[PDB]
């Protein structure tokens, strides 16, 4: 398509994105990322569909390196994916990127509530200091 | 690499491009970046089979992957280029080796004569061949056959009489592709006395086997079951050197049995041809599109390919029926639907089916009939004389 | 909002004779100070 | 070489609240035939964070809570004052308009207020475009009966209430705010059209307020505003801040969005007028044909997710038609242009069946308006309400052919 000299849909890439999720390739999925914001599109909503592609095919550490990329770069995820980062990272003892996450969502302008202290404290519960 | 290189040659020389995509995904899939050489090879396959899009990508991926053309990978694209007529896209690889630092040699002069000359740009072709002997350098024998096919195409007796008694001035008995260009050039102006004066040198041929098979089959001797099997044991023998050379033989061939007469006998040698791979684009048969791509074929090639295509029609519906005359960057410009290829094959559809097969308003290299029109449509006579 | 943890302590604590000589190696077993010649 | 080559507001608009601490930067109060206006009087250069246009003390604000029980901020209601019953008589959730309508009356009758002054500046009983004033024969031309129900049972609340606490009894006190019912159902329409509900801190206590805040109020709507109110709890100023980074043409008029996500219809019953380009108008389809989604989106290049639709011919409307089209998507499945079609043709036939139902055409309408000249404001109003709807059905029917040859 591109030596074609044709401009590809945003639809086009995110199909790209959404597969290179399901393969645990985070590195094409980022690549891919890359193009759509040189093709000026809106990567947000690619980038939502990567983190949750590779949370679901159990690449939970790709899923946590490509959120934290996206959210420092300011983009600001879903309310259910922030759960989703929050609560699995918590469920495999993964309390830095849990503790790294929930700082972003709140620096979005997304209050932790409960729920995701919850998170925390079922890994901080099991560190021996109290 | 060793083991990668050597199997994609093998299929860039005959051009088996399925096999070469193979090899390419097979080493990606092992996490091996394939050499500058070994994607050269993928791309001359492409070439070979007129997969001119799938060719490009190769050329572009070997950036990608950091394994940089080298001179050998200019070369596979303009010898590809070549067969199509696609100086456009050639001129870009001549603009892009004065950038790189590569001097033109005689394989880049060649490629350029043989691309002008199927583009239908005469002029143009021998400015080269003029401008390439103010270079110095050394034409070789395929530069001769080179221009030899410019001077044939375009009716040139005198010149060409000039041209090919030099060939045999310095001893180099030249190949059967430029005797079947003497017979054209003979057979175009109706000359029979030169026609039988040059049969007679390859009916006897006591060194070449070549020559005297081909030379007493076209005159119809070896026209018979058994008497055949000789003349496909050398279609066999020359199948070796891949689709390359035997395009260019059967180009000539077809060309020189056209324009002699021996419209039956080019219709059968077409016919040998492609069950060899000779031409894999010249036939799509589906129920969209019923097509046949002579861009790459010479005058008589064509009006062979036409003829049988016509003639298939008539047996039989697709919603399109096209001819491929330019398939290149030209088709989106008023310079190929003037193209003499495209006004040859138009001309020679127009006295054959009336008015049935019109231009196309968004390509300039296409031919169509419509659907509609298929309905209100042997159709060529196809005799030896 | 979250607040930016932070979890330091010290403590103090008697010392075994063990990490005694931890510490040093290293034992000092003769009076002088310094010497009255050489002053080294 | 230099020697050889919509009116403006009353003076003293501005001035009566620049002498008691209203700042306006960069803008300028705009007078015309529809209304006040607030428009920049220069480039508004874009800026690393929002600039700041206006500036409004809390002081000459009239607010009241949100929630019970009814304080007022600034407290301006005197112990005692048989006004506070009136509005502690009020229904909490429906009233809020009753109870800022009083306490609006009651600002026009003393002497030392604001907006005594500030009120020759609102709109009269035959300008303000509120429906609480629309006649019968108005509410005629709504073609609408829900919102024509809506605004018959506003009136009729609004009426009650008066006659029930404006009697023959009630002190004189009383009597003089409200003497006649027009008096306060023309209060009560510059409480809805006028009303800019914010959660503010005072001092130390955080609430939710419902506020009558002059020159903010002159603020015109917009689906794509320029400007957004900030609450500055330090000084208690309310702050009229144009979006970060956005540039802002001389002239370009300075717009709030009253009521994100509400449709025509909640911005007729509010704020009485419509508007043809608003992103939320909703139209009844059957949902026997749908158009997939992701292929209309990306033809138009509306972006984000549904609930933020954005556009990189497009307007409002065409992200109206995204939400309220019936939609197929399946991931990454593509549409088949052959049955496409047929759904774009059965959605036309849908939409033309519902223009058949007006017994006028939007251009009809239109100039309907132009060849009007002794129209209520509510009158034109209410055409303005029905052709909108029209031109929003319209922009769909264009808007699927459009997509029906784009998908090629
Ligand atoms: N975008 C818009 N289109 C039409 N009328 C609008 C509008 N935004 C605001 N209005 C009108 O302005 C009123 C809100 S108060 C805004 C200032 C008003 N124009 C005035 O002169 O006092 C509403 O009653 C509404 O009728």
């Amino acid at each position: 398509e591109l030596g074609a000299g044709q401009r590809p849909l945003p639809e086009t890439m995110i199909a790209l994105v959404r597969l290179s999720g399901s393969k645990g390739n985070a590195q094409r999925g980022l690549e891919l990322l890359a193009a759509m914001e040189k093709l000026n599109y809106d990567i947000r909503q690619a980038w939502l569909i990567l983190v949750e592609e590779l949370v679901r095919t159990n690449h939970l550490e790709e899923a946590n390196k490509v959120f934290l990329k996206g959210a420092r770069g300011g983009m600001r995820a879903t309310d259910q994916l922030y759960d989703l980062m929050i609560e699995e990272d918590c469920k495999a003892g993964d309390h830095s990127n849990a503790l790294d996450i929930s700082y972003e969502m709140e620096a979005a302008g997304r209050f932790a509530t409960t729920f995701h202290f919850n998170c925390l404290l079922s890994v901080q519960a099991t560190c021996g200091i109290p | 690499m060793e083991t990668y290189e050597g199997i994609i040659f093998a299929c860039g020389k005959g051009g088996l491009h399925e096999d070469a995509r193979k090899i390419l995904q097979y080493m990606t899939a092992k996490d091996v970046v394939p050499s500058s050489k070994a994607y050269t090879g993928v791309i001359e396959a492409f070439g070979q089979a007129a997969l001119y899009e799938e060719a490009l990508v190769a050329f572009n991926t070997m950036h990608e992957v950091g394994s940089n053309p080298s001179i050998e990978t200019f070369h596979s694209l303009l010898y590809s280029f070549a067969r199509g007529g696609l100086f456009k896209e050639s001129e870009v690889i001549l603009s892009r080796l004065v950038n790189s630092g590569i001097p033109r040699n005689r394989d880049t002069f060649n490629a350029t004569i043989e691309a002008y000359k199927q583009g239908g740009k005469f002029e143009e072709a021998v400015k080269t061949y003029v401008d390439m002997e103010k270079s110095r350098c050394d034409p070789d024998e395929r530069t001769l056959e080179a221009v030899l096919s410019v001077y044939s195409c375009a009716r040139l007796v005198d010149e060409c009489r000039e041209q090919f008694e030099e060939m045999k001035a310095s001893d180099i008995l030249p190949s059967i592709m430029c005797y079947c260009m003497m017979l054209s050039v003979y057979g175009k102006t109706e000359s029979w006395d030169d026609v039988n004066e040059l049969l007679e040198e390859m009916l006897s041929n006591r060194v070449s086997n070549i020559h005297q098979v081909i030379g007493q089959m076209i005159k119809g001797n070896y026209d018979d079951d058994s008497n055949w099997q000789i003349v496909e044991y050398v279609l066999d023998k020359l199948n070796s050197e891949g689709c390359g050379l035997g395009i260019r033989f059967y180009n000539a061939l077809l060309d020189a049995l056209w324009w002699l007469g021996q419209k039956e006998r080019a219709a059968r040698v077409l016919n040998e041809a492609t069950k060899r791979g000779i031409f894999p684009e010249l036939f799509r048969k589906n129920k969209l599109v019923w097509s046949v791509d002579v861009h790459r074929m010479s005058e008589g090639g064509m009006y062979t390919a036409l003829s049988v295509w016509l003639n298939d029609l008539s047996d039989i519906l697709p919603q399109l029926a096209v001819v491929v005359s330019v398939r290149g960057q030209l088709e989106k410009s008023s310079a190929a639907r003037e193209s003499p290829i495209t006004r040859a094959a138009f001309s020679f559809l127009q006295d054959h089916v009336s008015s049935s097969f019109s231009f196309t308003g968004w390509n300039g290299g296409r031919i169509m009939c419509q659907r509609s029109q298929l309905k209100q449509l042997n159709i060529v006579a196809l005799t030896n004389s | 909002m979250i607040d930016r943890y932070k979890h330091q302590q010290l403590r103090i604590g008697l010392v075994s004779p063990q990490q005694i000589s931890a510490w040093a190696t290293g034992e000092v077993t003769k009076p002088y100070t310094f010497h009255y010649k050489t002053n080294k | 070489f230099p020697l050889f080559q919509l009116e403006s507001a009353d003076p003293d608009f501005y001035k009566i609240g620049y002498v008691r601490r209203v700042r306006a930067y960069g803008v300028e109060f705009k007078e015309g035939p529809d209304g006040f206006g607030i428009y920049a009087s220069k480039d508004i250069e874009p800026r690393r964070r929002a600039r700041v246009i206006m500036e409004i003390p809390h002081e000459l604000m009239i607010t009241i809570r949100q929630k019970h029980p009814w304080m007022f901020f600034p407290d301006i209601v005197p112990i005692g004052h048989p006004i506070f019953d009136i509005i502690n008589s009020t229904d909490p959730e429906r009233d809020w308009d009753l109870r800022l309508a009083c306490l609006l009356l009651f600002s026009f009758d003393r002497e030392d207020h604001f907006w005594r002054l500030y009120g020759d500046f609102l709109p009269a009983a035959d300008e303000c475009s509120s429906l609480l004033l629309a006649t019968e024969e108005d509410l005629a031309e709504l073609q609408d009966p829900q919102l024509v129900s809506t605004i018959r049972q506003q009136q009729k609340r609004v009426l009650e209430f008066w006659e029930k606490n404006w009697h023959s009894g009630v002190p004189l006190k009383i009597k003089r705010l409200a003497e006649d019912a027009e008096r306060f159902i023309w209060a009560v329409s510059i409480a809805q059209t006028r009303c800019i509900s914010m959660k503010t801190r005072i001092g130390a206590l955080v609430q939710d307020l419902n506020m009558m805040i002059p020159y903010a109020d002159m603020l015109n709507h917009s689906f794509e505003p320029n400007c957004f109110l900030h609450w500055r709890p330090k000084d208690r100023i309310l702050e009229v801040m144009s979006n970060a980074g956005q540039a802002i043409k001389k002239g370009e008029e300075m717009t709030i969005n009253y009521m994100p996500g509400q449709k025509n219809n909640m911005l007729m019953e509010r704020y009485g007028f419509s508007t043809p380009v608003n992103p939320w108008d909703a139209i009844p389809f059957s949902g026997d044909s749908r158009i997939h989604l992701n292929s209309f989106l990306s033809v138009f290049n509306i972006f984000g997710l549904p609930e933020e639709y954005y556009h990189d011919f497009v307007d409002g409307a065409v992200i109206a038609a995204a939400r309220t089209l019936p939609t197929w998507s399946d991931i990454d499945l593509p549409p088949i242009p052959s049955a496409e079609r047929k759904a774009v043709k059965e959605l036309q036939d849908e939409c033309r069946k519902m223009l058949a139902e007006y017994p006028t055409t939007s251009e009809q309408d239109q100039k309907l308006l132009d060849s009007l000249s002794e129209a209520r404001t509510t009158f034109a109003t209410a055409v303005k309400y029905r052709m909108h709807r029209k031109m929003f059905i319209g922009k769909i029917i264009k808007a699927l052919d459009i997509y029906q040859e784009r998908l090629l």
